């Protein structure tokens, strides 16, 4: 089975930048859109970010708009994030969910990358 | 968007598993999906398009999703059932994905 | 006192009959180009009737 | 089964909007290609529309013959128009 290698996790100070990378493997990178789902433990899951198969549009969860630009590149076969100026809402487990348009399901869930701040 | 009107906990132990029932008005627009939260923290797709099972699924019945709710793919009580479930629906066209909070299935 | 009444003091050309010109854009008379701000022969064309 | 609700992803800035009109619908539904044709016309002051639903025909290209286009409504506004885009409705994937 094909798989996703998601990384970039760790601890950070609140309100400054951190990047969360997610390599893809085994499938074509230039046909599928990738999602990101954040989940603080003890509560439910929540999708945070998505782009296209080529990243034509950058669509986000409505609470966290404008702070984060996400990007892919087909040569590097990763998608990474950047966490500009968080308000300690990112004590959350971040997944990579493969999405292949069966009217928007989530095929291959990741392992989960943690960001938690030391406040 | 609105959160999916879910059960937070269905602690269930007859032989039959009672009906986990999650609903909403955007489920009328496009049909809803379900995801587990297994221990080991790998969510899996368990029912998609409310009729057909994935490859490599635990072998069960399917969803029915009658009307505004979803009746789903559960069977009689097994040993893997204590992993819970999560609602999932896309919206109409503005590309939003809502969850509820997750269920809890307990023998 | 009645400074709300207003008037196109300039355009780059003549009009057509039956059009509105609600182009809030700075007229420039000479060949030195002038974008966004005023300056040498740069005119805000919406003259107020004083 | 079939409600045909639509979402306006065409505009964002509802600013200084002047004229409103509600008309009767223009398209209606026939096995073969009913060609539907429209003429957008620029006259000083008024903008006329000239329409026809053709009957059913099987030409992959333009068909032959004569079609008489009827005047429906002129629009007393009178602005400059230099360009055109149409609008489509689709449940397109992201
Ligand atoms: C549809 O297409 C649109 C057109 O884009 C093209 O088409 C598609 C197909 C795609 O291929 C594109 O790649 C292609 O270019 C496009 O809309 C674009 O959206 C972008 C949204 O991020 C937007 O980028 C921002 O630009 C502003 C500057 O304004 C514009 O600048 C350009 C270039 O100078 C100029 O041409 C224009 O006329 C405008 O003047 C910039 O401030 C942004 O920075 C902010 O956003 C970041 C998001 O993570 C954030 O990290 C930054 O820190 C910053 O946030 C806040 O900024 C203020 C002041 O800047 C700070 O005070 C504050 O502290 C910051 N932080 C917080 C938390 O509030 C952003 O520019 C990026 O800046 C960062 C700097 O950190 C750089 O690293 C990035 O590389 C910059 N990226 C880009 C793309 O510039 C872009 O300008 C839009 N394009 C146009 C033409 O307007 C989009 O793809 C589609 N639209 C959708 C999906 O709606
Ligand atoms: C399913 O759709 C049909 C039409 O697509 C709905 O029929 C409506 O019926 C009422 C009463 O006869 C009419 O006044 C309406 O004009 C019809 N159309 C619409 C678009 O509302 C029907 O009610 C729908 N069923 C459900 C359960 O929503
Ligand atoms: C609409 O037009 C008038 C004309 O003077 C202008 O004052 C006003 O600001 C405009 N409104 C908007 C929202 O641009």
């Amino acid at each position: 089975q094909v798989q996703l290698v998601e990384s970039g996790g760790g601890v950070v100070q609140p309100g400054r930048s951190l990047r969360l990378s997610c390599a893809a493997s085994g499938f074509t990178f230039s046909s599928y859109g990738m999602h990101w789902v954040r989940q603080a433990p003890g509560k439910g899951l929540e999708w945070v970010a998505v782009i296209w198969y080529d990243g034509s549009n950058k669509f986000y969860a409505d609470s966290v708009k404008g702070r984060f630009t996400i990007s892919r590149d087909n040569s590097k076969n990763t998608l990474y994030l950047q966490m500009t100026s968080l308000r300690a809402e990112d004590t959350a487990v971040y997944y990579c969910a493969r999405a292949d348009y069966g009217d928007f399901f989530f095929d291959y869930w990741g392992q989960g990358t943690l960001v938690t701040v030391s406040s | 968007s609105y959160e999916l009107t879910q059960p937070p906990s269905v602690s269930v132990s007859p032989g039959q598993t009672a009906r986990i029932t999650c609903s909403g008005d955007a489920l009328s627009k496009h049909y809803g999906y379900w995801y587990q939260q297994k221990p080991g923290q790998a969510p899996v797709l368990v029912i998609f398009k409310d009729s057909e099972r994935p490859s490599g699924i635990p072998e069960r019945f399917s969803g029915s999703s009658s009307g505004t709710t979803i009746t789903l793919t559960v069977s009689g009580v097994q040993a893997e059932d204590e992993a819970d479930y999560y609602c999932q629906s896309a919206d109409s066209s503005a590309t939003y994905w809502v969850f509820g909070g997750g269920t809890k299935l307990t023998v | 006192g009645n400074y709300n009444y207003l008037y196109r003091l300039f355009r780059k050309s003549n009009l057509k009959p039956f059009e509105r010109d609600i182009s809030t854009e700075i007229y420039q008379a000479g060949s030195t180009p002038c974008n966004g701000v005023e300056g040498f022969n740069c005119y805000f064309p919406l003259q107020s009737y004083g | 089964k079939s409600w045909m609700e639509s979402e306006f992803r065409v505009y964002s800035s509802a600013n200084n909007c002047t004229f409103e009109y509600v008309s009767q619908p223009f398209l209606m539904d026939g096995n073969f290609k009913n060609l539907r044709e429209f003429v957008f016309k620029n006259i000083d002051g008024y903008f006329k529309i000239y329409s026809k639903h053709t009957p059913i025909n099987l030409v992959r290209d333009l068909p032959q013959g004569f079609s008489a286009l009827e005047p429906l409504v002129d629009l007393p506004i009178g602005i400059n128009i230099t360009r055109f885009q149409t609008l489509l409705a689709l449940h397109r994937s992201y």
